[PDB]
């Protein structure tokens, strides 16, 4: 609706200013009719007062429409800033799973294009909509006061164009939605085709994907062509009868029919001429208005979706921080129906201080959900996860982020180039501490070999950082913060050989003296651990050390036999 | 310029050049005859303030004749668009863009990093060319109709004619005279708007690391200060650019006032132009609606100009030179002779000065310390780009003598696939050979071991996979791609690093599938893991864009990064 306007004191003002501007423009045309009557009655004396009225109402109309646009644009900018502020304060408290999903193509796209389309609605269109209300609702009264017989013709032609355009809009009531459906489907086909071009180039001629794109294109073409036919055989008539020329054609012959059998007054005719002129260009932004307000209603419904979407992670700060333990208590969590991560039926396991815990999983989702859920991506349904004795559901979000220090696969880096990108935890950078934290295995040589030193720009527009060195940077950060529980996902994630040796030395420095829950896939780091847990399809199956599980005869000796065989290429 | 827009518009419409030229002529004659009807409005009013019913009849009949003619002509000029001839125009434009995207060298397609989304965005935004008749109707009306009405009132009067001619039909050049100031200020606004979009992207992605560093509140305050700085720049720009915007929007009334004052000055003095002032005011009041339409459509004019410029720039790049295209070899001994290819000019000689030999019916390996380097040669073998110096050859025949078709069906590449495009998986296997039946798809799926997992998967080989293509592990995705390259019996197979996903399912199934595929085949494995490379028969080490020691495994054991590379495993 109009519910997203808390700036309505400064939009109702711009609305009334544009309405009075249109009303004084009508007053200017009426004073022009007055001055022409005075110059026809006595055509030797220059008309002085009502021509001064003409130029006064013109400069008043210009000043009022200027202040109308200034108030409307300041109101639009204030609405845009307050709406992006409420979006940022809401997206701070989104659970990071759904926010990471919308971080691909949605929440930045909505936080830009929603408020930009809201600016093009409430800035450059609502004074026009006020003018389109006010002018043909006062010009009918002026036309009826000026002539009983002559306003009927120009009113009949404008109502004729109105009923023809509304009849043309009513026949396209579903076909516009079908056109938008065809456009979104064919733009999806264009998306998959341009993403498809390299692989379908190297796998065949491209003929299958080109046919799969050409068929959706021809479907959109047939939809657009039948819409143009079925709407256009009336829409050409609507566009050609809203021209000033049929209004002139009825007006000239109505003047002739009034002159033919008497009772015709020239001044009342030229008043109807100028006001009947002034109606149509005011009423044309009402022809564009539904076209604009459809997309505006789509954008406002999108922002009401984003402003009220999540469960907001249930923030609870009503507890104290304890230390160094980690306990799963019969927890159960499944993702939303469109998400990654299969499930976790029932897991319970308790790890004291100073044990390195390896989670080994064949799934990639049974062993990732535990680390993501420990980092409070979401909340488990039925169960309790406790760092120390205290539940993390009631954990102060400062204290919880003081406890856990995490690394992952994708590992985003900011434009704070390095010395504030490593030291991002503290607001200030004690620089020599960042030197010592980058003195671990291979941060220092990769930074020192860079052309611009420790301020070599990484950012959005800098160096690629070769993938693995981003992981080395955040390893230096996680070793700088020295929070007691460190959460891994990258134990030899990227198989570059010197990067593998360097990351293993750096992780041997970083895991030392911390309750580390490490999610690996290559078991070379898993075989040196304390309590190894196996995760198949969201259920905990194994427990115990490396040797005890291998002697147990369970899933783990089979998954170990699989690995040592698959290291050798030939069988 | 304004003639280059017409040339690019008459070319990129396509085979409707005759209908577009006919409709441009229809709209020009329609605007011109409407202006002549507006001139015929003059002696109507001159007869009308007197009695003169015969004069009013003898000119209103001509007004009806010159009104019906231009209304019919505007009806045909828009009947270019509303019979449907623009749908065929943009359809032919998009089907020419499709064949040009299928014919483009992949080098420009990939090295255009912004050019990727640029080509995708233009191919999706080419429905913005729908405005071309509703903009050639408004612009042409606003320039021609006041010009012909004014060139007729030069014959009715002298001075009202010059005041009308200098002001009203030159209004569209008086807008494009003041346009580049608005384009510069809109550039200043759009640059900060794009910087804000980049900062929002950075916030939304790095939310998680921003929260675990504990500084989420600080970057929230930084984003709120950035929002207030953007609103203050928007207000400071709009406050100093609203005068020109309001003058341009009300220039038709502020030009009407000049005619009203000057005409009254002429009426009261002895040069009694009688009611031609009233008719001229009633004429140039009705130039308000097309000018108000044109100032609404000018942003679409700029988008149409940029789209046509980008289209004529995009369809000007040509495929690779193909000299003596009739050959196709049968002696698949891939040979490279002094190849030096410049990926980007910032880091020249990316694949510098190589000389390779991949002998037939064997496996030859590439190894290196970078993602590129040893994958740029596997790009060059697919005719990604012409080598800047040197020759590349499948046997005795150079690659430049082959078609893109014979080369793109001669070899088969396997990499980390992000595809299958949300449909049946029988077609996703059979897309490498549409001339392959149902009995060979199951043969390839049995020889590439995706068969047990796809029988475990539901829907029984119908299998729409409509949940964005991915609901399964990447390891069986790799088995699908291996079966796809196995179906097309290509005598040269390029392998990427095909083993990076899991331990049991991905690694064992993909190893079982790949060790089937290498049999009497020239294959190029470029995986970094020196065990699978150590099993091979010919070793090429790519060290900073140049090979250094080509030989067998013992030649790698001669002098290398030997002990570290074998110790890290
Ligand atoms: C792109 C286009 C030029 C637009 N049209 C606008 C003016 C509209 O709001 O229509 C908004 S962008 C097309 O016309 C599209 C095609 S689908 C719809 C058709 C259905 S019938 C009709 C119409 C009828 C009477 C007068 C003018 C018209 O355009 N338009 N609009
Ligand atoms: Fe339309």
């Amino acid at each position: 609706w109009q519910v997203i306007t808390p700036v309505r004191r400064k939009v109702i003002l711009a609305m009334a200013l544009a309405g009075l501007a249109a009303l004084t423009s009508l007053g200017a045309l009426l004073f022009l009719a007055w001055s022409l009557r005075d110059i026809r009655a006595t055509p030797d004396a220059i008309p002085a007062w009502p021509l001064g009225g003409v130029i006064g109402c013109v400069v008043l109309t210009f000043v009022l429409r200027l202040q109308a646009f200034n108030t409307s644009h300041y109101a639009a900018f204030h609405l845009e800033n307050i709406l992006r502020s409420r979006l940022a304060r809401k997206a701070l408290q989104l659970p990071p799973g759904v926010l990471q999903q919308m971080g691909s193509g949605s929440v930045a796209k909505v936080m830009l294009d929603d408020v930009k389309s809201l600016h093009i609605f409430v800035a450059d269109s609502t004074p026009l909509y006020a003018r389109a209300i006010i002018m043909p609702l006062a010009t009918i009264v002026i036309l009826f006061w000026l002539d009983w017989r002559l306003a009927i013709a120009t009113l009949g032609v404008l109502a004729f164009g109105s009923v023809v355009l509304v009849l043309a809009r009513q026949r396209s009531e579903n076909m516009a939605q079908r056109y938008h459906k065809a456009r979104e489907q064919v733009s999806a086909a264009v998306i998959e085709f341009v993403q498809a071009m390299p692989v379908v180039r190297t796998f065949d001629s491209g003929s299958t994907s080109f046919l799969r794109y050409q068929r959706a294109l021809e479907e959109w073409v047939d939809v657009l062509k039948t819409w143009y036919r079925k709407a256009g055989f009336s829409a050409r008539f609507s566009f050609s009868i809203l021209n000033p020329l049929p209004t002139l054609f009825v007006l000239i012959w109505s003047g002739y029919g009034l002159l033919h059998y008497g009772s015709f007054d020239f001044i009342a005719w030229v008043a109807v001429l100028l006001l009947g002129s002034g109606m149509a260009e005011a009423v044309m932004p009402m022809m564009m208005l539904n076209n604009l307000v459809a997309q505006t209603r789509l954008s406002i419904q999108r922002i009401y979706q984003v402003l009220a979407m999540p469960e907001l992670s249930l923030p609870q700060s009503d507890q104290q921080p304890q230390e160094a333990s980690i306990t799963f208590e019969q927890v159960s969590f499944h993702y939303p129906q469109a998400r990654t991560g299969a499930a976790l039926q029932e897991v319970s396991f308790h790890v004291p201080a100073g044990q390195i815990v390896a989670l080994v999983g064949p799934s990639g989702a049974g062993k990732s959900t535990v680390a993501r859920l420990l980092l409070r991506y979401a909340d488990p349904d039925k169960g309790h996860i406790r760092i120390g004795g205290v539940d993390l559901r009631d954990m102060q979000t400062d204290t919880l982020m003081k406890q856990l220090s995490f690394v992952f696969q994708d590992n985003f880096l900011f434009a704070d180039t390095i010395a504030n990108n490593i030291r991002l935890g503290a607001p200030d950078t004690p620089l020599e501490a960042v030197i010592a934290a980058a003195r671990v295995a291979q941060a220092h040589d990769f930074i020192s070999a860079l052309p611009e030193g420790y301020n070599t720009r990484v950012g959005e527009r800098g160096v690629f950082l070769s993938g693995g060195q981003r992981q080395r940077i955040t390893i230096a950060r996680a070793l700088l913060q020295d929070r007691p529980i460190l959460v891994l996902d990258e134990a030899t994630a990227f198989a570059d050989p010197e990067n593998e040796a360097a990351l293993i030395k750096a992780l041997a420095a970083a895991m030392r003296g911390r309750t580390v829950i490490m999610v690996a896939h290559r078991l070379s780091m898993v075989t040196q651990a304390d309590v190894i847990l196996l995760f198949s399809d969201g259920q905990l199956r194994e427990m115990g050390n490396h040797t005890q599980l291998l002697a147990q005869g369970g899933l783990y000796q089979r998954l170990w036999q699989h690995y040592q065989q698959a290291q050798h290429w030939v069988p | 310029a304004w003639r280059v827009i017409w040339r690019q518009l008459i070319s990129s419409v396509g085979s409707q050049a005759r209908m577009l030229r006919r409709s441009m002529l229809a709209l020009l004659l329609a605007a011109f005859m409407q202006g002549i009807a507006f001139a015929c409005l003059y002696p109507i009013i001159d007869a009308l303030l007197r009695g003169d019913a015969p004069q009013l009849l003898n000119w209103a009949m001509a007004f009806s004749v010159a009104a019906i003619v231009t209304l019919v002509l505007r009806w045909y000029g828009l009947g270019f668009e509303y019979r449907g001839h623009l749908a065929q125009a943009t359809h032919e434009l998009r089907l020419r863009l499709g064949e040009q995207l299928r014919r483009v060298p992949l080098e420009k397609l990939q090295r255009g990093r912004a050019g990727e989304m640029n080509a995708l965005l233009l191919g999706s935004v080419d429905e913005n060319l729908n405005y071309v008749i509703a903009i050639a109707n408004i612009l042409l009306l606003t320039i021609v109709t006041p010009l012909t009405a004014s060139l007729a009132t030069l014959w009715i009067d002298w001075r009202l004619g010059l005041v009308m001619l200098l002001i009203f039909p030159l209004l569209v050049p008086f807008y494009y005279w003041r346009r580049p100031a608005m384009r510069r200020q809109m550039q200043t606004l759009g640059e900060a708007h794009q910087r804000l979009s980049g900062d929002i992207v950075e916030f939304a992605q790095g939310m998680m690391v921003l929260r675990t560093c504990g500084s989420d509140a600080d970057k929230s305050r930084a984003l709120l200060a950035h929002f207030n700085a953007l609103e203050n720049l928007q207000t400071r720009t709009h406050r100093q650019g609203a005068g020109a915007t309001m003058l341009i929007a009300s220039v038709v009334e502020l030009g009407l006032q000049v005619v009203v004052l000057s005409g009254i000055v002429w009426v009261v003095t002895g040069t009694l132009n009688l009611a031609f002032l009233i008719a001229a005011v009633a004429m140039i009041m009705r130039f308000a609606e097309p000018m108000a339409m044109f100032i609404s459509y000018t942003s679409v004019v700029e988008l149409i100009a940029s789209a046509l410029q980008r289209i004529e720039q995009f369809m000007a790049i040509a495929p690779l030179p193909v000299a003596e295209q009739s050959e196709m070899p049968e002696r698949y001994d891939i040979r490279f002779d002094n190849v030096s290819y410049r990926y980007e000019e910032g880091d020249g000689h990316a694949l510098n000065h190589v000389s390779l030999t991949f002998p037939a019916a064997s496996m030859s390996a590439l190894v290196g310390a970078s993602g590129a380097g040893k994958t740029t040669v596997t790009k060059l073998l697919m005719r990604y780009a012409d080598p800047q110096q040197g020759q590349i050859s499948i046997g005795g025949v150079d690659i430049r003598r082959l078609t893109p078709e014979q080369l793109n069906s001669l070899i088969s590449v396997v990499f980390q696939d992000v595809w299958l495009f949300d449909d049946t998986l029988l077609a996703n296997i059979r897309i490498a050979r549409p001339q392959a039946t149902r009995q060979e798809v199951e043969e390839a799926a049995r020889a590439a071991q995706c068969l047990e997992f796809i029988s475990r998967l539901p829907q029984g080989w119908l299998t729409p996979m409509g949940e964005m293509g991915g609901q399964l592990s990447g390891g069986e995705r790799q088995r699908i791609s291996i079966a796809r390259a196995l179906l097309k019996n290509a005598p040269v197979v390029i392998l990427d690093e095909p083993t990076a996903a899991l331990d049991i399912e991905s690694e064992l199934a993909v190893q079982k599938a790949i060790d089937n595929l290498v049999h009497n085949r020239t294959v190029i494995i470029i995986a970094h893991r020196l065990s699978t490379i150590a099993g091979a028969g010919n070793i090429l080490v790519m060290e900073e864009g140049q090979v250094v020691e080509q030989g067998t495994h013992a030649q790698l054991l001669s002098h290398h990064g030997r002990y570290q590379a074998l110790w890290q495993a």
